[PDB]
RNA sequence: CGUAAGCUGGAGGAGCGAAGAUGAUUAGAUACCAUUGUAGUUCCAGCAGUAAACUAUGCCGACGAUGUGAUAUGAUAUUAAUUGUAUUAGAUGAUAGAAAUUUGAGUUUUUUGGCUCUGGGGAUAGUAUGAUCGCAAGAUUGAAAAUUAAAGAAAUUGACGGAAGA
């Protein structure tokens, strides 16, 4: 009752993935569309299954949800984080170099402007 | 022979010369000396632009560069090697390397490749282990201090600090590039900040 | 026989595990000889040894084609019509091996010992 | 077979060593073959910390300590918990202090 | 009917590898029982060697299972073993059948004397050791047949040497240790590096390079 | 009965061998291009294993 | 030459203590527990020659993978290190092995560098008899008649503990 069976979770976890772009916030409407896409025996297992759809839909959104993977919803997380930054690194014109490291680059013969500590 | 150009400001930022407090006995010939109040080695930067050209010498040629596979465990591992994936067609595999994808034929995700790339080899030893039963090549960014079995190319580098990561994934995005299709490699230095955080 | 088999067992530890070249503290005169047949038929490559007012020294470079050398102690007195019979025991197979013997004319092959009709002392085998 | 690398105790290039006397029973042992353990008590009980303080012609002083060694033979050692059956894999851990 | 899993098996089902050959010396590792079916077709020979039931107890009773071992063999060359256990004993075989297909090996073959000739006999002396058990292949003349024991007789006949003489050492009564060890008998003659071999091969690709593009495509 | 030789320690290699891997390069000209002829190499299964494989090819190829 | 006992002669004897004698436990205790108590263990001069006297691994000689230590000492170097020779402790691989394990117990059926000693299924038996030693106790050497299909080594699965933890 306080721990759900593996049958329950392993059928939990097909149907967040056929059907994710159908769920919503709010449980009671849950109730409706399982019995839609399910074939479910009983009426009080039945409850149990759309209770847990709204804890992993909800922890999708907000938390970390593990060994689970939807095409949908990480496509425009990853949009967020496409943004550039105005300013890189790449902007310092003076490096910081070591006396060790000084005889590699006169060695060489490299065209850096080195300065050191 | 190609040319590095102003490369040399991306590794001396990344601190990707720098080195461990102690070199195996087979690394060798690519420290040039240490420093003296932290015992620090460095490694040559001339001789690392040669194994970057002979790493993108056998990664070209092949016929489809589907059939490569990149490992990672690292968890800033995970947003350079799909950066770098995405250029150059190969499928990543991040995170924890399930025992039996290359051998056992009753996994979920069954996989046939030819070459196999390692981010850290002590690591991500399972994957060295198995490419020792059937018959691959693999290609490493070793520190100094790491043992070089079933290891064939090595690509000396600081694989410590999460930032230097993320370089030798960009620099070998150009070249499969530039080997590819005449273009003129360092063409916008700003896209190195979607590789790092 | 100290010297003899102190050269095999250091070649066979040697050519197994892969290495190029070879360093002994000891030269002998039976051991230069027995590299000149080993050169002759063409087993090994070029070699060279140092006098140093000493034992002296052994330096000789592989090319990796041997399966095993080996010596034999102590050394038989074979007559001339039991060589058929040693031949078969230390050999793998009738179209290759050979052996040196310690004749009068020199350290010879079998196929010399036979051709000429002498029969003396055995030394050792390689192929 | 044999159980442990060093058969029963730590003693290498010697011949012998001289015994000495369990507290508990009183067998002899030999030095390297027993069991050593060291602790500290005070002389005064934490329970009876503050009521010395209300009795003390002193204003301030220290409460000392003494310290003890303890020798047993390894028949007296595992009677009373002091060492303990460990696994066959977790044998060669080894804890200094 | 068969289906080619494996992506090795798919190219020798559209007829692109034609013999063994290319595969024993690319050493390309099978792990199919189908490859080599349909590759060879009614020239496959089998047999048993022994059947054993070993027997493990428990609380109550005692569970009994069966082991059989299973020599695989060509006409001329190609000998595979393989070992498998099982509750029943018609099943015990049938899957060690198959294991034994994918142990399979080749075997060199030469003369006793002379240059020219059938190929009939063994090239040079081996030996091959298992737990405590040591075979020892001799080479013979031309003539003599096969003289050995019951076992080692019957996988020399699935090899295709003629002729060969044979010893034994140590303990032979356990058939499992006695048949491995003919195994390695088998291979140590074939690894010896000859003076016929000084000669430089040719360098050629590997197959699965040069029908890449028409696996994915 | 055809036998593949190592390159490296010019020897011949067996048929179960597990570790046998054929390297293949492709042949570049000056300046950096493709070209669409390729090189192939042979190791042995023991020479990997205790990884003195790096240090042959660099002195096979660069010298 | 040879721990520990054990013998003859002289010195000494604080604690410990075989043998002997008492108090409890027990069906029975001449045993474990406790109280007494002699020889001995201490020194000098001599005999005696046995131990799980064990690293259960005879002695000499050539070659060997990395890492952390320990004892002695030399060179470079200078207040900061990395290096030579001889022993020695431990970990990870590699070989070899029936396996536990393992820098030798490796370089072996593709068996050879030199030299001494020991074993041949269990039991009878280290027992009889003869010879040589010793004040004695005893020590070294060392069989057979009649018997018997097993005795034994390493390791897996159960069952049991008047065994231990969570
Ligand atoms: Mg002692
Ligand atoms: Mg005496
Ligand atoms: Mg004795
Ligand atoms: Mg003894
Ligand atoms: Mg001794
Ligand atoms: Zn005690």
């Amino acid at each position: 009752g306080n721990i759900r069976n593996r049958v329950i979770k392993r059928a939990a976890r097909q149907i967040v993935e056929k059907h994710f772009l159908s769920l919503d916030k709010s449980f009671d409407d849950n109730l409706l569309v399982v019995q839609d896409v399910a074939l479910v025996q009983s009426k009080r297992v039945r409850n149990q299954i759309a209770g847990y759809v709204t804890h992993l839909y909800k922890c999708i959104l907000k938390g970390t949800a593990k060994k689970l993977y939807i095409k949908s919803h990480e496509d425009e997380r990853e949009k967020k984080e496409n943004i550039m930054p105005k300013d890189s690194i790449m902007d310092t014109e003076v490096v910081e170099v070591d006396p060790m490291t000084l005889e590699m680059l006169n060695k060489n013969e490299y065209r850096g402007n080195f300065k050191l500590i | 022979i190609p040319i590095p150009e102003d490369f040399v400001k991306l590794i001396l930022i990344s601190q990707g010369h720098l080195g461990g407090i102690k070199t195996s006995k087979h690394m060798g010939r690519y420290v040039y000396g240490t420093r003296k109040p932290e015992n620090i080695k460095v490694i040559d930067i001339e001789k690392t632009w040669e194994k970057f050209i002979l790493a993108s010498r056998m990664f070209c040629s092949l016929q489809n560069p589907s059939e490569a596979v990149v490992v990672s465990t690292k968890t800033f591992g995970r947003k350079g090697v799909l950066k770098f994936c995405e250029a150059t067609n190969a499928t990543p595999v991040i995170g924890r390397f399930i025992p039996g994808t290359f051998c056992n034929n009753q996994v979920k995700r069954p996989l046939e490749p030819r070459v196999l790339i390692v981010s850290d080899p002590f690591a991500d030893k399972q994957a060295l282990d198995e490419s020792s039963y059937v018959n691959l090549q693999t290609v490493a960014f070793c520190n100094t201090d790491n043992d070089v079995s079933f290891v064939d190319v090595v690509i000396p580098m600081n694989n410590r600090s999460p930032v230097s990561i993320s370089t030798g994934l960009f620099i070998l995005s150009r070249l499969v590039r530039f080997m590819k299709t005449g273009e003129p490699l360092d063409e916008n230095m700003k896209e190195i900040e979607l590789f790092i955080y | 026989m100290k010297q003899l088999s102190n050269l095999c067992k250091a070649i066979n530890n040697a050519s197994r595990a892969g290495k190029r070249q070879l360093l002994l503290h000891e030269s002998n005169s039976v051991t230069r000889d027995f590299l000149k047949q080993m050169l002759k038929h063409g087993y090994i490559t070029k070699y060279s040894y140092v006098d140093d007012k000493r034992k002296g020294k052994t330096i000789v470079w592989l090319n990796g084609r041997l399966n095993k050398c080996g010596a034999i102690c102590p050394n038989y007195k074979v007559s001339l019509d039991h060589i058929e019979n040693y031949r078969s025991r230390l050999l793998p197979a009738r179209q290759f091996g050979h052996l040196l013997f310690s004749t009068e004319k020199g350290i010879i092959d079998h196929n010399e010992c036979i051709g000429s009709n002498l029969g003396g002392s055995i030394l050792g085998f390689f192929y | 077979p044999v159980k442990r690398k060093n058969h029963g105790k730590n003693r290498k290039n010697r011949g012998s060593c001289k015994p000495v006397q369990c507290d508990k029973c009183g067998r002899c042992v030999p030095k390297d073959k027993a069991i050593k353990r060291f602790k500290i008590v005070p002389l005064v009980e934490a329970g009876s910390m503050d009521d010395v303080k209300v009795a003390s012609i002193y204003d301030i002083f220290e409460v000392p300590r003494i310290s003890y060694k303890n020798q047993y033979c390894i028949s007296c050692a595992c009677h009373a918990r002091i060492v303990r059956v460990r696994s066959r894999q977790g044998r060669k851990i080894r804890y200094d202090g | 009917e068969w289906v080619p899993k494996t992506k090795l098996g798919k190219l020798v089902k559209d007829r692109k590898i034609q013999s063994l050959d290319t595969i024993f010396t690319h050493s390309l590792q099978i792990r199919e029982a189908g490859i080599v079916d349909f590759l060879l077709g009614q020239n496959i020979r089998d047999e048993v060697l022994a059947i054993k039931s070993v027997q493990k107890q428990t609380r109550a009773g005692q569970k009994t299972s069966i082991k059989a071992v299973v020599a695989i063999g060509d006409g001329k060359g190609y000998v595979g073993i393989g070992t498998f256990s099982s509750k029943d004993a018609a099943t015990a075989i049938k899957t060690a059948a198959s294991k034994a297909k994918c142990n399979i090996r080749p075997v060199r073959l030469g003369l006793w004397q002379g240059e020219m000739g059938q190929v009939h006999t063994v090239t040079t002396r081996a030996s091959g050791k298992c737990g405590s058990s040591v075979v020892k292949i001799i080479p013979a003349p031309k003539g003599t047949g096969i003289s050995a024991s019951s076992v080692p007789k019957t996988i020399l006949e699935l090899a295709g040497v003629k002729d060969a003489y044979t010893q034994c050492f140590g303990a032979t009564y356990t058939t499992e240790n006695f048949a491995k060890a003919t195994i390695e008998a088998l291979e140590k003659s074939s690894s010896l590096f000859l003076p016929s071999q000084w000669t430089e091969p040719i360098k050629q690709l590997n197959p699965l390079m040069e029908f890449s593009n028409h696996l994915n495509k | 009965f055809e036998r593949r030789i190592c390159s490296f320690t010019k020897r011949p290699i067996a048929s179960s061998d597990k570790s046998s891997v054929q390297i293949t390069l492709a042949d570049i000209d000056e300046n950096g291009r493709l070209l669409n002829t390729i090189s192939t190499y042979d190791v042995c299964g023991v020479v990997r294993r205790n990884g003195l494989s790096d240090g042959y090819l660099t002195d096979k190829i660069f010298g």
